[PDB]
RNA sequence: GAGGACCGAACCGACUAAUGUUGAAAAAUUAGCGGAUGACUUGUGGCUGGGGGUGAAAGGCCAAUCAAACCGGGAGAUAG
RNA sequence: CAGGUGGUCAGGUAGAGAAUACCAAGGCGCUUGAGAGAACUCGGGUGAAGGAACUAGGCAAAAUGGUGCCGUAACUUCGG
RNA sequence: UUCCUUGUCGGGUAAGUUCCGACCUGCACGAAUGGCGUAAUGAUGGCCAGGCUGUCUCCACCCGAGACUCAGUGAAAUUG
RNA sequence: GAUGUCGGCUCAUCACAUCCUGGGGCUGAAGUAGGUCCCAAGGGUAUGGCUGUUCGCCAUUUAAAGUGGUACGCGAGCUGGGUUUAGAACGUCGUGAGACAGUUCGGUCCCUAUCUGCCGUGGGCGCUGGAGAACUGAGGGGGGCUGCUCCUAGUACGAGAGGACCGGAGUGGACGCAUCACUGGUGUUCGGGUUGUCAUGCCAAUGGCACUGCCCGGUAGCUAAAUGCGGAAGAGAUAAGUGCUGAAAGCAUCUAAGCACGAAACUUGCCCCGAGAUGAGUUCUCCCUGACCCUUUAAGGGUCCUGAAGGAACGUUGAAGACGACGACGUUGAUAGGCCGGGUGUGUAAGCGCAGCGAUGCGUUGAGCUAACCGGUACUAAUGAACCGUGAGGCUUAACCU
């Protein structure tokens, strides 16, 4: 059974999609853009938006919780610069995913998530 | 080829001795 | 475990009667580039319900 | 949840100090004794001059369990250890003059009046 | 008598002035809305069909939503039926709420209960497991023998093995009624009664002692 | 569930004094023996604390006798008369399971002081 | 500063269990296990040949073959 | 092709160490992937109360585990 | 090494066809195809105890690799 | 040109020559408790020590610890202790090679399921215009066990000792169903402590790796050891048995005619499936009211116009689920994610200040962070469409209206 549980576990084990989300939230704030798997781009709804609400607010303290989160500077200065200046008076719902065909090498469905103002 | 390991075996092949 | 009998091809072609591929029904045309897509999905050249989304 | 092979502390003073349960009395399939169970005991160790020997077979009502016991509003009363007072084989009264440590109130029954008077606590 | 159609809100607890706390499955009985009678002259049976809850226009069909004009009243979230003892007598329109509950002592309450999938023999059937060590071979759960040899030769109808588990109806009865709450829809009951919350429950006077 | 909330707000007692883990209670619980009712107290260090509204529940842990006693009581239940702290203790965790290996000296916990 | 001494990696082995058994593998993998300055172990070359060799001896080994190797011949042995 | 294959080189921090953990120089991610999150199998983690009652048998697991000091019985071939 | 045989007596256990000590009625021990002892040693056989535990009572949950669905490639034993 | 062996495990299923529970007749049956026979197969019917053992002996229970069949049920379900390959030894036999239902120590158990069977879950067509619901119940399955205490009553019975039937009330054991409010387990998606090392320029603060590095707590969900419920009562027809009336046979006689009792067995009652029940049933509601041509003139074929109720597909998903299926929602919108407010868990964050030589402590401060929970909120994604499904539904007869 699995009644009323989140999160999906993409055929990875739990140290190895911890990473692997780091990597594609960074990949999303730094080109505004990605093409992924649906499945992944949906589970980086909660990854990333959480990041963007953390950023309306800047201090020393919520830059050091970004950090131990993205573990990039060059990520952490657009955040709080950039893109929860531009979002501030937005509630939620930071990004958009756009289905688009199947990955040519294994039919994998595909989708595109940006940021809504792109 | 050698037969099956299972055809080989005392105690599979001989079991009413 | 392994057959005793050869199954004809009658067993093998009733079998296959659920194998069959269903064709896609609903193809969408867009409301400004007029043309065709999947629905929900976004056209080849970068629009969906209107609107370029993807200047690829 | 006391059962057969459990090493049990005695709560009384009739010379026994470990005894094992061998059979968990009153039914068919039965698993487990509670507080206020009467079960089949056997003595393992024992002082050198008590009433009872090392090696007899006696009965025994347990009176403390680490599992504990659940009051009817939801509470529960658990202890450190698993203590029982040894019983007469035939008249299933006790064989001590004295109990240590308290008892629960679930030995509040006729059978076991001797046991409630002389415990130091019922809790 | 006849029942009513609630809805599992969850489960609580109820203190009373003796120290006892008796744990309580809160329902939800709106008022039923008698939508059709049956009698033995037309359909051969005594019946009432009664209603429940709200339902968006927009999803009722056009053979569900004239079926309700006829009867004139309001569509719900779905149809029921309870069979009429003897002495009992209903009308169209009328409504029927939880102070039915007033006087009844016990209740059997049925519903659909947790859907568990596909469960194994031991779940499903209390099959005991074999050893885990001492040299088992990849049967640590599976469930042992099925048959018997030449004799007869073919495995019986009814044979104990692993499906579907859960998810089907289910009646629990002989449930005392703690409180019945006409102000607030409510009906509590002692004891857990089958289903998710939020699923349908049917309530009825207990049919043995 | 606004109306589990609601039926349960009915119930709670108004009166629950504020305790922490580490703080020595002592609780009064109406004990039935025969006919008449009475009080009788229970008296140990607060080891843990669930908080779940009227299903909170605290834990007690006494050594009485020679023989370590731990009672779970309900907060709400009408059993429990009243709830006074004798001593406020100066623990860092949340629950104080460990107190049940350690005896004597080793069991001592110090108190806040503020 | 002795020792067919002691604990223990490389190195040499193969006591137990699980896996695998149309295998990843015609004998392995994982987790533990034994010896580990010696009657030790290993590279290169050499010698012993089939009723023969060699054997701290199991009828063991002698090119995935061993109570008598493999190849060719007698040979289309004989077969109630 | 999860096997076999002799020699030379031999950085840092902890360590007795060529063990072990994390790293350098350097080299790789093992030539099918995407989903889902049933039984059952495999490899592991935790477990109330009990504690060998399991079983052919404590098999397998769990436990013990270092250094310094105190202390250490029968028996003995006087070394253990 | 003893068939009768689970000999009999004692010990250990609540209960001991095994184990230990004895007896001798040795079917069918016995003196270099050695007898009887024996400290140390043994991946050696049997038995007991402490610690420890999912071995069990009686299983529950969790983490991964398969099983299941999708796209690609694509076997086998067997068969009147 | 192969039908794997004893015992154990797991899972069973039948018979009745009945071990318990149920109903009776006789007793050398006062009562309690028995003995023996008849009826009855609904349910139930031990845990351990020894031993490879089945068996047996023993210990302690139970209402009882049934007897048999099923390839002495069950190895394409598990084991491999015994037996029954190759090694080795003892006793004995043999000159010897060797042998012994004599003993002893060691010793490879393969199979990805085509068919029937069984357990679950769908697609097609049918049911005679199409569609959406609610039903009826032919038929099938599940369940059926029992102890102790108290009252009746120290009554009946008995010299005493002892000690009831019938009836009622309570509380258990084992088994089953549901559930998660409580007590708990788990909780590698939440918080914290801490060891070694590497990095972020360094300090401070963090992150990776070491089995989740090791540990300590713990949310939802799942769950038992947790806690609700169940087995019935009653009815019908009976078994053994007991009768009433009553001849054959002036009497007697339960039987021949006639009438009445009588058990956990049977049929119901209780729960669940169920119209593919092809004998394909019923009720309510919803929708379609156009032309024309042709031949082989018929339940005929085609063309144009039209496309209804509804369905599917797609999308957001679920306490539903292997996949199908099932449930909710798609802007006239709380379906999911985010966000906002709470709760819960952890346990007083970072920064800064103060005290101390320093580890560290104190203040700001029950702070900060907080998964799956609760109450809300259109910010993001759920699109205008298109697709399937038609256009009044055969013949004969009867009864009514014309
Ligand atoms: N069963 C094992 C060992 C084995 C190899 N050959 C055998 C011949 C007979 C018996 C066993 C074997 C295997 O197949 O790998
Ligand atoms: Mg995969
Ligand atoms: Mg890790
Ligand atoms: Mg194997
Ligand atoms: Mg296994
Ligand atoms: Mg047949
Ligand atoms: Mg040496
Ligand atoms: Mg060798
Ligand atoms: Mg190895
Ligand atoms: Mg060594
Ligand atoms: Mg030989
Ligand atoms: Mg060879
Ligand atoms: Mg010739
Ligand atoms: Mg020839
Ligand atoms: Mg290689
Ligand atoms: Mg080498
Ligand atoms: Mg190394
Ligand atoms: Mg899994
Ligand atoms: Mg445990
Ligand atoms: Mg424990
Ligand atoms: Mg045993
Ligand atoms: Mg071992
Ligand atoms: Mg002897
Ligand atoms: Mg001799
Ligand atoms: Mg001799
Ligand atoms: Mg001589
Ligand atoms: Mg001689
Ligand atoms: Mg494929
Ligand atoms: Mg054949
Ligand atoms: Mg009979
Ligand atoms: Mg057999
Ligand atoms: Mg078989
Ligand atoms: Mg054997
Ligand atoms: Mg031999
Ligand atoms: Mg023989
Ligand atoms: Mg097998
Ligand atoms: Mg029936
Ligand atoms: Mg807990
Ligand atoms: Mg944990
Ligand atoms: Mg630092």
């Amino acid at each position: 059974m699995r009644h009323r549980k989140s999160g999906r576990q993409l055929n990875r084990n739990s140290s190895h999609r911890q990473a692997m989300f780091r990597n594609m939230a960074g990949s999303l704030v730094r080109h505004e853009i990605i093409k992924t798997t649906l499945p992944k781009a949906k589970e980086l709804r909660r990854v990333v938006e959480p990041l963007i609400t953390l950023a309306k607010t800047d201090s020393v303290a919520n830059r050091r919780l970004a950090f131990a989160r993205t573990r990039d500077n060059e990520i952490v200065a657009k955040l709080f610069n950039e893109l929860g200046p531009r979002f501030a008076s937005r509630a939620g719902g930071y990004t958009r995913i756009l289905k688009c065909g199947f990955r040519a090498g294994d039919n994998a469905p595909m989708a595109y998530i940006e940021l809504v103002d792109r | 080829v050698t037969s099956k390991w299972f055809n080989i075996d005392n105690k599979i092949v001989d079991h009413r001795p | 475990a392994v057959q005793q009998n050869k199954p004809t091809r009658s067993k093998r072609g009733m079998r296959r009667s659920h194998d069959a591929l269903t064709a896609v029904t609903s193809l969408s045309v867009d409301k400004t580039s007029g043309e065709k897509h999947l629905r929900h999905h976004i056209t080849a050249d970068g629009y969906y319900r209107g609107r370029k989304v993807i200047a690829k | 949840m006391i059962q057969e092979q459990t090493m049990l502390n005695v709560a009384d003073n009739s010379g026994a100090r470990r005894v094992m349960c061998i059979k968990v009395l009153g039914g068919s399939h039965r698993r487990y004794a509670g507080v206020g169970d009467i079960i089949k005991i056997t003595i393992k160790e024992a002082i050198p001059r008590g009433k009872v020997k090392k090696g007899d077979v006696l009965k025994a009502v347990v009176v403390r369990t680490k599992k504990g016991v659940r009051r009817p509003d939801g509470s529960v009363i658990r202890f450190d250890g698993n203590a029982c007072v040894l019983l007469n084989n035939n008249s299933e009264q006790p064989i001590g003059t004295r109990i240590f440590g308290p008892v629960t109130r679930e030995l509040r029954s006729e059978k076991f009046m001797k046991i409630i008077s002389l415990a130091p606590e019922v809790l | 008598m006849i029942g009513l159609v609630g809805k599992k809100v969850g489960m609580t607890r109820i203190f009373t002035e003796d120290g006892v706390s008796i744990p309580v499955t809160v329902i939800e009985v709106e008022a039923n809305r008698v939508t059709q009678v049956k009698d033995l002259a037309n359909d051969g049976y005594r019946a009432i069909q009664v209603t429940t809850g709200a339902k968006k226009a927009n999803r009722v069909t056009k053979p569900e939503a004239g079926h309700f004009a006829k009867a004139g009243v309001e569509a719900g979230r779905g149809l029921w039926e309870f069979r009429l003892a003897e002495g009992e007598e209903f009308t169209v329109g009328q409504s029927i709420s939880v102070e039915l509950f007033a006087d009844v002592k016990k209740v059997d309450v049925t519903g659909t209960s947790k859907g568990k999938g596909f469960a194994g023999t031991v779940k499903r059937w209390n099959f005991r497991t074999q050893d885990a060590t001492h040299g088992n071979s990849l049967s640590h759960r599976v469930p042992g023998s099925i048959g018997q040899n030449q004799t007869p030769g073919k495995v019986f109808k009814g044979k104990k093995m692993a499906g579907q588990m859960g998810n089907e109806r289910v009646t629990v009865q002989s449930l005392d009624v703690v409180r019945v709450d006409a102000e607030r829809n409510l009906l509590l009951v002692k004891g857990a009664v089958p289903g998710a919350t939020g699923s349908d429950l049917i309530v009825k006077p207990a049919v043995k002692a | 569930s606004n109306i589990i909330k609601q039926l349960e707000q009915e119930q709670m007692k108004q009166d629950v004094p504020s305790f922490r883990p580490g703080d020595t209670v002592e609780v009064k619980v109406w004990v039935v023996e025969g006919s008449k009712k009475r009080l009788q107290a229970f008296e140990g260090v607060v080891i843990a604390i669930r908080n779940r509204g009227l299903h909170s529940a605290f834990t007690v842990r006494k050594i009485s006798n020679g023989e370590g006693v731990e009672r779970v009581f309900q907060t709400h239940s009408p059993v429990v008369d009243s709830i006074s702290v004798k001593r406020r203790g100066a623990v860092r965790k949340a629950k104080l399971y460990y107190l049940r290996e350690r005896t004597g000296k080793a069991a001592r916990i110090k108190e806040r002081l503020n």
